[PDB]
RNA sequence: AGCGAAUGAACUUUAAAUAUGUAAGAAGCCCUUGUUACUUAACUGAACGUGGGCAUUCGAAUGUAUCGACACUAGUGGGCCAUUUUUGGUAAGCAGAACUGGCGAUGCGGGAUGAACCGAA
C-alpha cells in the first residue's frame, strides 16, 4: 500500500516537473529538449515470409 | 616481419606480386597461421557454405600477410580493469568494470541568445 | 529515509533484526551495489552505509 | 495530407567540444502529425547542409495556428514541383481562411491537374496577399470583384441513397 | 481456473493493488494544477513563432 | 498498466502462468525487490536496474488485431502513410485498439 | 564537410550509409624463477613447472523448448524461377558466376482463371 502510494506520487511529479521546465525555459528565453525515451514497445505486425 | 606458428594475421593480398596470390574470397580476410615455410605461410580461414562453416587451409606468401591487432583490445582491456580493481580494492570504493552500451541522451536547455535561429527554405536560392 | 530513498520495508518478526537486512537491500538496489546474478550485495551496501556514516552523510547526536 | 498542421521545427547539430553552441536551424513544415514533421525536417536539412539525424538533434517542435481562421484571405503559393522532365516553378493562388487550408487545396490541385505526388512538391513560400489588387490570377480576381452575387442553377436534391423509389419526380430549383 | 481482469472487476483490482481504494476515494486522477497566475508568453517567442 | 493487468503472464519454471496474485511475483522476482504488481509496473515504465530480469520474466504479449483496423496501406512507413516503423507516442492508439 | 586546417577517388582534422573478416576471461592475464630433444647473440621465443588478485558487478547487449564427446542405424545425394551485385555480348534477344528468397514434402484468403504475384502458414 505504502509503496504504490509512493509510486503514484512520482508519476504525478515527473509529469509536472517536465511541464514546469518547458514553461520556465520558454519564459527565460530558451528551449527545453526532453530526454529521449528510454522505453520502447515493439509489436510485430507482419508475417515472416521471404 | 616474423610470423609464429599460432598467431592471428590479416590477409590483404597486394597486387605487386602475382606469385602465391589467393582467390578474391580470401582477400581482405582474417585467419590463424598454422604452417610457416621459407617464403610462404599457411593460414586457416573459416569459410561460409550455406548454413555451416568450413576451415580451409590455404597458402599465402609473406608479402600479402599482415598481423592483426584484435589481441590489442583484449590485452588492453584485461589489464585496464585489473589495475582499477587493484585501486578500487585499495581505496575500498566500488567501481564499474563492464562497459555500458551508450545510454540515451538526457534533458537540458538551449539559450537562444547570440544564437537566433535562421529560417531555411526547402530549396536553396541565393 | 530521505537521504537514501528507503521505501517502506517489512520489519518482519521482532524489531531491528530483519529491518537492517531489508534496509541494506533497498540501498544496494538504489545505489547500484548489485551482484552477478542481480542479487543485492548486503556486505557492499552495509559498507556503503558505513562509508556514508563515517564521511558525515548521516546526521545524528546523543 | 489529411488534417495537415503547420509546425515550427528547430534543430541543430549535436554540440562538440571543438564546436560548442551550434548553428540552431529552423524550418516551417506542413505535416499531418509530429513524427513526419521531424522526418521532413531532417530530409531537407541533409539536402542543404551536412547535418543529419545521427549527428544532430531536434531542439523544439511547436505547432503554429492561424491568427484569424474566421476571416477570408487570398493566398499566393510559390512551389517547385518535379515532373518527368525536370523541376519547374509555379505561382498558384487560392482563397481560404487558413494557411493549412492553402496547402491542402494545393496538394489536391497539383495531384488533380499535374499528377504530382507529395514527394515531388516543394512548398517554397506561402504568402498572404495583405492588400487586394495584388491578386494576379483571373479565377480568384473573379471572386474578389465588387458586389458579387450568383445564383445556383441545377441544384440536385439530397435524396437518401436507401430510398430506392420515389413517387414524385424531383425538382432542381432549390 | 479463470483469468480475471482487474480493470473489469475491482475485487481482483483490490486484491492486487490495495491503493486502488484510496486512489478513487481521494480522486487522485482528478488532481488539479497548482495555483498561480500564469505569466504571458514572451513577445520574443511570438515573433519567432511567425517569422516567415 | 493495461498491458500487465490484462495480458500479463510470467515465466515460472518455463511455464506461462498469469499474474493473478501478487504472490507469484515475489516467488520469482522478490530477490530483486519486486514483490507487488505495482513494482513490476514501476520497473518496466521507469527503466530500473532490474529491467533485464523483469522484461524476460514477462511472457511476450499476445495481442489481438486492432479494433478499427490498420491504415489502408499497412506495409508502408508511418511517415509515408502506413503502419511500419517508429511512431513514438502514437503507439498508444495502436495499443488501445489491439489490447 | 573544409581547403577564413595543410597539401593536392588518387587532398585531408573529421567522417559516412551499407553489407562484410577477426577478438570481447577463470578453459583468463602478466611478469619472476628454474630445464629441454626445438630456436636465438641472448626464458629472445615454444613447452613443463612456480606467484597473485578478484568467486556477495568474474569484466558489452539480447535471447537461450539444453549442450558436448563416443558408438550404432535409415533415406538423400535433382533442379526451376525471381531480387541484388557482377563478367561478356547483341540491332534486340542472351550467356556465365556469387548471395539471398520462393517452389520442391504445403493446405487457406485474394489477383475473374493460373508452377513463379500479394497476404498468411
Amino acid at each position: 500500500f505504502k509503496r504504490a502510494e509512493k509510486y503514484v506520487k512520482e508519476y504525478r511529479e515527473q509529469e509536472r516537473e517536465k511541464i514546469r521546465l518547458a514553461r520556465i525555459a520558454k519564459q527565460q528565453g530558451s528551449f527545453h529538449i526532453p530526454a529521449e525515451a528510454k522505453l520502447v514497445f515493439v509489436i510485430r505486425i507482419k508475417g515472416i515470409n521471404k | 616481419r616474423t610470423y609464429r606458428v599460432g598467431d592471428i594475421v590479416d590477409i590483404k593480398v597486394n597486387g605487386a606480386v602475382q606469385k602465391g596470390m589467393p582467390h578474391k574470397f580470401y582477400h581482405g580476410k582474417t585467419g590463424v597461421v598454422y604452417n610457416v615455410t621459407k617464403s610462404a605461410v599457411g593460414v586457416i580461414v573459416y569459410k561460409r557454405v550455406k548454413h555451416r562453416y568450413i576451415e580451409k587451409r590455404i597458402n599465402v606468401r609473406i608479402e600479402h600477410v599482415k598481423p592483426s591487432r584484435s589481441r590489442e583490445d583484449f590485452l588492453r582491456r584485461v589489464k585496464e580493469n585489473a589495475e582499477l580493481k587493484k585501486k578500487a580494492k585499495a581505496e575500498g570504493v566500488p567501481v564499474q568494470l563492464k562497459r555500458q552500451p551508450a545510454m540515451p541522451r538526457e534533458a537540458h536547455t538551449v539559450s537562444i541568445a547570440d544564437n537566433k535561429p535562421v529560417t531555411l527554405a526547402p530549396v536553396a536560392y541565393e | 529515509m530521505q537521504v537514501y530513498d528507503i521505501p517502506p520495508l517489512l520489519k518482519d518478526p521482532s524489531q531491528g533484526g530483519d529491518a537492517t537486512m531489508d534496509f541494506l537491500v533497498q540501498v544496494a538496489r538504489k545505489r547500484g551495489r548489485l551482484g552477478r546474478g542481480g542479487v543485492p550485495n548486503i556486505q557492499a551496501a552495509a559498507m556503503t552505509v558505513v562509508t556514508d556514516w563515517r564521511d558525515g552523510r548521516i546526521q545524528g547526536w546523543t | 495530407m489529411g488534417r495537415l498542421q503547420e509546425y515550427q521545427v528547430i534543430g541543430r547539430h549535436l554540440p562538440t567540444e571543438a564546436n560548442p553552441n551550434p548553428a540552431l536551424y529552423r524550418m516551417r513544415i506542413f505535416a499531418p502529425n509530429e513524427v513526419v514533421a521531424k522526418s521532413r525536417f531532417w530530409y531537407f536539412l541533409r539536402g542543404l547542409k551536412k547535418v543529419k539525424k545521427a549527428t544532430g538533434e531536434i531542439v523544439s517542435v511547436n505547432v503554429i495556428s492561424e491568427k484569424h481562421p474566421l476571416k477570408v484571405k487570398n493566398f499566393g503559393i510559390w512551389l517547385r514541383y518535379d515532373s518527368r522532365s525536370g523541376t519547374h516553378n509555379m505561382y498558384k493562388e487560392y482563397r481560404e481562411t487558413s494557411r493549412v487550408a492553402a496547402v491542402e487545396a494545393m496538394y489536391a490541385d497539383m495531384a488533380a491537374r499535374h499528377r504530382a505526388r507529395f514527394r515531388s512538391i516543394h512548398i517554397l513560400k506561402v504568402v498572404e496577399l495583405e492588400k487586394t489588387e495584388d491578386v494576379k490570377r483571373p479565377y480568384i480576381k473573379q471572386l474578389v470583384a465588387k458586389n458579387l452575387s450568383f445564383p445556383l442553377p441545377h441544384r440536385v436534391p439530397k435524396i437518401s441513397t436507401k430510398k430506392i423509389f420515389s413517387a414524385k419526380r424531383p425538382s432542381t430549383f432549390s | 481456473v479463470q483469468k480475471k481482469n482487474p480493470l473489469r472487476n475491482k475485487q481482483i483490482m483490490l486484491r492486487l493493488n490495495p491503493y486502488a481504494s484510496t486512489f478513487a476515494k481521494e480522486k487522485l486522477g482528478e488532481v488539479k494544477a497548482e495555483e498561480g497566475k500564469p505569466p504571458k508568453v514572451p513577445a520574443s517567442f511570438k515573433e519567432l513563432l511567425h517569422e516567415a | 498498466r493495461e498491458l500487465i493487468y490484462k495480458r500479463g503472464y510470467g515465466k515460472v519454471n518455463g511455464q506461462r502462468i498469469p499474474l493473478t496474485d501478487n504472490a507469484i511475483i515475489e516467488e520469482n522476482l522478490g530477490k530483486y525487490g519486486i514483490i507487488c504488481i505495482e513494482d513490476l509496473i514501476h520497473e518496466i515504465f521507469t527503466v530500473g536496474p532490474n529491467f533485464k530480469q523483469a522484461a524476460n520474466f514477462l511472457w511476450p504479449f499476445k495481442l489481438s488485431n486492432p479494433n478499427g483496423g490498420f491504415r489502408p496501406r499497412k506495409f508502408k512507413h508511418f511517415i509515408e502513410g502506413g503502419d511500419l516503423g517508429n511512431r513514438e507516442e502514437h503507439i498508444n492508439a495502436l495499443i488501445r485498439a489491439m489490447n
